[PDB]
RNA sequence: UGAGAAAAGCCUUCUCUAGCGAUC
């Protein structure tokens, strides 16, 4: 039993011992946003999610800067944020579209209720 | 060499003594390294996978490890310097919690007199500020260790008793802080 | 746009061992960097909290396209010995070295002397890569340097691929081992149709005491390309 | 079926004897266990001779001979000694079999049951020769695999660019460390003699003077004259003495003085290693990329290689992308760094940067693939840059 | 010859190469210059690479063979940059040119025949 | 879904045809005295490569001395002999599996139940004997086929 | 398991019963010899093998040979050397051959085998031992000198 | 489905691989 318990704390040797992070309200908020990425952009379509639940083993990081992609692919440091949800809070394009869709549903629902 | 030797200072001294693998066989490392280990070090010299380095490459490596050993010599002198000033300014605190922990306690408050104004409960949880405010907002259980976790008395005790010892040490420690801050005589009689 | 530098991203394991998924606004295929802080061919890397992963480009590598295409087995796992035929500069070889890890070994064979110098420089940084600058058509000329292996990966792009693979499989491949062979239909026979070539190549494998098990195309990334996975001298069940 | 097999390995040559085997049904599911299982393999195969290689150079010579199919002197020494002289010898290469049969009367066979036995020997080789050699079989193959590859391509160990990337990273690291320690030194000595920070503008110069004068109480006569030599001008040294005589500083304890002197000494010793590393980088760049160093300078040229990640990667890039590698730090835009005769106007600053990038791309290609590197091409490219600079500045 | 210019075309193959280059230029299927030849290799739209062995530094085109080995793109050398200039339809010598992949092009049969001939030179 | 098929049209099937011959197709060709290679070329106006599997060859041998003539015709240097590793001798499942894998063959058979199985597989033509001539079923490029 | 050990004990029985014929050994001594021989035999026929078991087996047989040699002089019986002593020496040679096959790299075992061959074995058996030694240990010049010295 | 269902601690019976053993 104790040797089983130790083996479930890590992904295993096949993936070089990835650990399961402690779940928090900030980590859970990020994973919920990733699942609902289909509705962020009306002109972008995605495949179905691999699993309905959250993955047991995962890790969080940022993409390293490259000298070659100074103009092609690089975000200025003022626009960078600490977490995924704050990035969604910042950009105007996603906020502008989402508030129009949400208001339309409520305006439809208000007529539905009446 | 990196796998067999873990002491960083011992590693750099061996490099400073001998540059290349060829001179491992002739040279002697008895004063730096135990005789049983140096035989393993000497044996691995013949069976090596590394590439041969140029004369300029080995000279640059020698200059780097020379700088490494001098930092330890100065850091030891700086650590001995800290023990002397802690003994003169706050002798009673150093006897109780230690030189390093007492120095970190003073640095956190910014001064000895600022630390004296604090209560006994605050000194216990002085280091653990991130756990305190997280627990207070979420209405969870408060931390109990703080910077006192690295004290000598707290370290020796069993994990079940590390909670009781922390508050007993912290309550007694502030008594040494007040007397060292306000008393006009420097002695270790009370702290002992 | 794309995956710009400075974006938060999540990494989760793939179905295959040693391979990872880079989940975000886009999903990329990544492997754990054996030498952190270095890019082999300018790929984008992600820093994880001491741990670093490198993106895998399916257009410049045929193994990545097969994985993205939905292959069942690649048989390349950590702690395995892999014989690689046609290493070229080593773009795909670097990702293979990441999968096998420190315990596994990769044997890189490349006849070209120009591309051979790049492999040696890559072998400087990765202790698990053994460069072999020799012709793959004559396995007996380098039989001293290679022990028994588990997986043979071939990307030689020659009309006589099956003969080259069979000669290497008999000499170095262990019983129960597997092979992954990439077939460019235009190279073996330009006159015949692409799929008729694929049926002929499968037949020649059976005549060499090799049992092919699966095949698939690499259509989104390559045209008239196929990958065949099989087993050599299967053990009795 | 009694015969002898010759197995060649990176560690040495091995001679083995086969007692009995089921030849016809060997490639069948049940009989195949005879060679797969170690216990059954020991039953029918024995090790009669083993000759390890003395050194790596000896191993490399034998590896070349085996590949060419000729018989090395070491191989004949083993064969003549332990083979009776009507003998069946198994070899993996038909060419080496014919060569042995010419030199010695042994009959050589290259196929059949022998090919299957050799796979059994290859699978179980480490068990048969365990402990007979000091160097392990796994490392011997790794060691021989490299040295065989270098000989074929004529690899040159001097023209390896690894040290340049390591040096650039450390030079950036050393600069940050020196600046941080120098700030604390000035603050600590500011408690005793605050006037010195205003006169001296260099962190390295400040620490050198802090070593020279422990206390402002004793700086007079001959010590002033010696102080005048360390300072670039004698006028400031005389003003330093008046600053020492009339100062607002506080006297420091003896033990506080010993601590600051040992600390300020280390910053000086840290700085001189950084100067030595820069000299080491300059000499390394001359051997690896002389033409690139001639065109743009050793410091800028080494940084361009660091951004590319290798000298080969820099050459493979097109001319347009090479400019972008210097876009963040303005390596091409900021011209005094690289120094050129003449100046470029703000209107033509962009054009000169594009032209300079193309020349550096060509220079990197010359350095990368050369039989011998030579800096004559770099000087010619530099002269072309000056001609274009003079063309824009004067108009012709 | 410089030994680095290994796939050197003979007299007969040179005439076929230069004829195809001039035909490809009429169909807007040719990229001219060392820098432009590199870009097509990065984008994977190249049939084959033709280079001139008479460049006074041969070193400036030696990066192109390295890129060809990774993309499995055939390449050859010719003896004259001036002769290569005329077929490319330019008034200056050219040291490297690239034939571009075009869908539905009617030069496919001529291009395919040349690719087999180039591969034959490498034994 | 295979990339060869443009809906129900097989584009990679080319003028050199590789075709799988059934054991009963050989016997009925001899009864009508139709040369195997020659009659197939008349139907398609192209070069045709008849292919014989090990299972199909095995069934001919099991027929005995009465069917020796068909056995000698089956071993013909122009023919393409391809192996198959199946525990058994049943040939209909052997041919059907090869149809599913590669989609490049044309099935030549006269058995009714086998033909109804192949029709469920998309993009593969069926060849059969009608009257005293060869006929093709699901080929757009039939050309010189019997017209009815 | 015990079938091989049983074969070896039944092979050891005839020299023990001849020794009982001699009067050199008593019946209880024969019983004790059988018991200890079986105990030592069980150790070297296992699936997991150690060198010290082979060493103990060899040492026990050497001690038995020495005891027989001491007692024969006191009795004065010099007949039937071949029935007992040669059988024991052959068994010890078989044990040494198995041990040397299992552990080739151990020079000390080879030297002990050479010493026993010098003391108790025919000169041709010692000649075969040196050839086996020099075949796999030809990189040690000292072993060449020892063979030439003999 | 219907010795209902659910959870903990002890014995009994047995299944897979993987080394190891066969060199006298
Ligand atoms: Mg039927
Ligand atoms: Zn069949």
């Amino acid at each position: 039993k104790k040797r089983r318990k130790e083996r479930q704390k890590t992904a295993g040797d096949g993936w070089f011992g990835m650990k399961a992070p402690e779940m928090t309200n900030e980590l859970k908020n990020d994973l919920k946003a990733l699942k609902m990425r289909a509705s962020m952009d009306p002109k972008r379509f995605y495949k179905k999610n691999d699993r309905d639940g959250f993955p047991k083993y995962f890790q969080i990081g940022t993409i390293v800067d490259n000298p070659a992609d100074f103009y092609h692919s690089r975000i200025p440091k003022k626009q960078r944020k600490r977490t995924i949800v704050e990035e969604l809070l910042a950009d105007s394009e996603f906020r502008r579209y989402n508030r129009r869709k949400y208001s339309e549903i409520m305006a439809e629902k208000a007529a539905n209720a009446a | 060499l990196g796998k067999i030797i873990s002491d960083n200072l011992t590693y750099c001294k061996c490099l400073q003594k001998v540059g290349d693998r060829k001179n491992y066989a002739s040279a002697k490392l008895s004063e730096l390294l135990p005789e049983e280990v140096e035989a393993e070090v000497k044996a691995a010299a013949e069976i090596s996978m590394g590439t041969e380095v140029s004369e300029e490459d080995i000279c640059n490596i020698l200059h780097l490890c020379t700088q490494v050993i001098e930092i330890s010599e100065y850091r030891t002198q700086l650590y001995e310097y800290l023990q002397n000033r802690m003994m003169a300014i706050a002798p009673n605190v150093t006897v109780m919690v230690g030189e390093l922990v007492g120095a970190r306690l003073i640095a956190h408050a910014g001064s000895l007199l600022n630390l004296a104004k604090h209560a006994a409960s605050t000194v216990q949880i002085l280091g653990a500020e991130k756990a305190l405010f997280r627990a207070l907002k979420s209405r969870r259980d408060t931390p109990k260790y703080g910077l006192i976790y690295h004290a000598s008395l707290v370290g020796q005790t069993s994990p079940k008793h590390k909670g009781k010892i922390s508050r007993m040490l912290a309550a007694k420690t502030v008594l040494a802080i007040r007397y060292d801050a306000f008393g006009e005589d420097s002695s270790s009689a009370m702290g002992v | 746009r794309g995956n710009q530098s400075g974006k938060n991203v999540m990494v989760e394991p793939h179905r295959h061992e040693g391979v990872f998924i880079c989940r975000g606004k886009e999903d990329a295929l990544v492997t754990k960097n054996l030498v952190p802080g270095e890019s082999v061919y300018g790929e984008k890397r992600v820093s994880i909290s001491k741990i670093e992963y490198r993106a895998w480009n399916p257009f410049r590598s045929k193994l990545a396209a097969a994985i993205l295409g939905g292959v069942d087995q690649i048989h390349i796992k950590p702690g395995a010995k892999v014989l690689y035929l046609g290493a070229a500069s080593g773009t795909t070889v670097s990702h293979v070295s990441d999968i096998v890890g420190p315990d596994g070994l990769v044997y890189a064979v490349e006849f070209s002397h120009r591309s051979g110098r790049d492999l040696i420089n890559l072998a400087k940084k990765r202790t698990n890569i053994i460069p072999v600058i020799e012709d793959a058509r004559h396995p007996h000329k380098y039989r001293m340097l290679i022990a028994m292996v588990d997986v043979i990966f071939a990307d030689v792009a020659q009309p006589d691929q099956t003969r080259i693979v069979a000669l290497n499989a008999h000499t170095f491949l262990r019983n129960g081992g597997h092979f992954v062979i990439s077939i460019k239909a235009n190279c073996i026979d330009s006159t015949a149709s692409a799929e008729a070539v694929f049926a002929s190549e499968v037949k020649k494998m059976q005549q060499e005491n090799m049992k092919p098990q699966e095949q698939l195309t690499l259509e989104p990334y390559e045209r008239d390309h196929a990958v065949v996975v099989g087993v050599y001298r299967p053990p009795p069940k | 079926v009694l015969l002898h097999v010759l197995f060649e390995h990176a560690v040495g040559y091995a001679l083995l004897a086969l007692k009995e085997v089921e030849e016809i049904s060997l490639l069948q599911p049940q009989v195949e266990e005879s060679v797969l299982n170690l216990g059954k393999f020991h039953s029918i195969v024995r090790l009669v001779a083993f000759c390890p290689f003395a050194s790596s150079q000896v191993a490399l010579e034998n590896a070349n001979a085996v590949s060419e199919g000729v018989v090395h002197e070491d191989l004949r020494l083993l064969l003549e000694t332990h083979l009776p002289s009507k003998v069946l010898l198994g070899v993996g290469d038909p060419k080496i079999g014919a060569a042995i049969q010419e030199e010695l009367g042994y009959n050589c066979q290259t196929g059949g049951v022998i090919a299957e036995i050799l796979r059994g020997v290859r699978l179980h080789f480490h068990n048969l020769v365990k402990g007979l050699t000091d160097l392990s079989a796994c490392k011997a193959q790794l060691g021989l695999g490299h040295s065989y590859s270098r000989a074929k391509v004529k690899f040159n160990v001097n023209r390896v660019d690894n040290m340049i990337i390591q040096s650039i990273s450390l030079l950036d690291q050393l600069d940050k460390d020196i600046n941080t320690f120098s700030m604390r030194v000035r603050e600590w000595y500011g408690y005793h003699f605050p006037e010195l920070v205003k006169i001296i503008n260099d962190n390295a110069t400040y620490c050198r003077l802090a070593q020279f004068i422990g206390n402002r109480r004793e700086l007079n006569e001959d010590k002033l004259e010696k102080l005048e030599e360390l300072t670039m001008d004698g006028a400031k040294a005389k003003a330093i003495l008046d600053a020492s005589r009339s100062s607002m500083g506080m006297d420091i304890s003896a033990i506080d003085l010993i601590n600051i002197e040992s600390f300020s000494s280390r910053v000086v010793s840290l700085s001189e290693y950084r100067q030595s590393l820069h000299t080491y980088l300059r000499s390394k760049m001359s051997q690896v990329a002389p033409s690139l160093s001639a065109l743009i300078g050793e410091a800028v040229g080494a940084r361009l290689i660091a951004h590319a990640g290798s000298l080969t990667n820099l050459a493979k890039y097109p001319a347009s992308t090479v400019q972008i590698l210097g876009a963040e730090k303005a390596l091409f835009r900021a011209l005094k760094h690289s120094t050129f005769i003449g100046r470029a106007a703000a209107k033509n600053k962009g054009r000169i940067s594009r032209y300079l990038a193309n020349k550096c791309s060509i220079a990197s290609r010359i350095d990368c693939f050369s039989e011998v590197p030579t800096s004559v091409f770099g000087e010619k490219l530099r002269e072309q840059v000056e001609e274009r600079l003079s063309f824009y500045e004067t108009g012709e | 010859v410089n030994p680095k210019a290994y796939p050197l075309a003979d007299a007969h193959l040179t005439k076929k190469l230069l004829d195809l280059v001039q035909q490809s230029c009429n169909y807007k299927q040719l990229r001219k210059g060392a820098n432009e030849a590199t870009k097509t290799l990065n984008r994977g739209i190249s049939e084959f690479i033709v280079m001139a062995a008479d460049a006074e530094p041969l070193e400036i085109i030696l990066h192109l063979p390295l890129l060809c080995e990774d993309k499995n793109v055939p390449y050859v050398f010719v003896r004259s940059k001036q002769a290569l200039g005329r077929a490319c339809g330019v008034s200056r010598p050219v040291i490297a040119c690239s034939v571009t992949i075009k869908e539905g092009s009617q030069l496919k049969q001529q291009i395919q025949s040349i690719q087999q001939s180039i591969e034959r030179l490498l034994v | 879904h295979p990339s060869c098929l443009f809906f129900q049209y097989n584009t990679q099937l080319g003028p050199p045809y590789h075709i799988l011959v059934d054991t009963n197709f050989i016997n009925f060709s001899i009864k009508a005295k139709l040369d195997l290679v020659q009659s197939m070329m008349d139907c398609l106006y192209a070069k045709c490569i008849p292919c014989i599997t090990d299972c199909v060859m095995a069934e001919i041998e099991k027929l005995g001395q009465k069917y020796r003539v068909a056995l000698r015709i089956a071993k013909d240097p122009r023919f393409e002999r391809l192996p198959c590793t199946h525990k058994g001798t049943y040939a209909d499942d052997c041919l059907v599996q090869r149809v599913t894998q590669h989609k490049c063959y044309i099935v030549a058979t006269v058995d009714r139940d086998l033909k109804r199985r192949i029709r469920k597989i998309p993009g593969v033509p069926i060849m059969y004997i009608s009257n005293h001539r060869y006929n093709i079923e699901r080929m757009p490029d039939d050309y010189g086929a019997p017209r009815f | 398991m015990a079938e091989i050990i049983q074969e070896r004990i039944e092979d050891r029985l005839p020299e023990l019963e001849q020794l009982e014929r001699i009067g050199l050994f008593s019946h209880a001594e024969i019983k004790a010899i059988i018991k200890k021989a079986s105990d030592l035999e069980y150790k070297i026929q296992r699936r997991t093998l150690f060198k010290e078991d082979f060493i103990n087996y060899v040492q026990y047989e050497i001690n038995l040979l020495e005891l027989i040699q001491r007692r024969r002089t006191r009795i004065g019986y010099s007949f039937k050397k071949d029935e007992i002593e040669n059988s024991i020496v052959h068994r010890v040679q078989g044990v040494f051959q198995r041990a040397s096959a299992k552990w080739k790299d151990d020079v000390q075992l080879w030297l002990s085998y050479v010493a026993f061959c010098k003391k108790w074995a025919t000169k041709t058996r010692l000649s075969k031992v040196f050839s086996a030694m020099l075949a796999i240990h030809s990189n040690k010049p000292a072993l060449w000198i020892m063979a030439a010295k003999w």
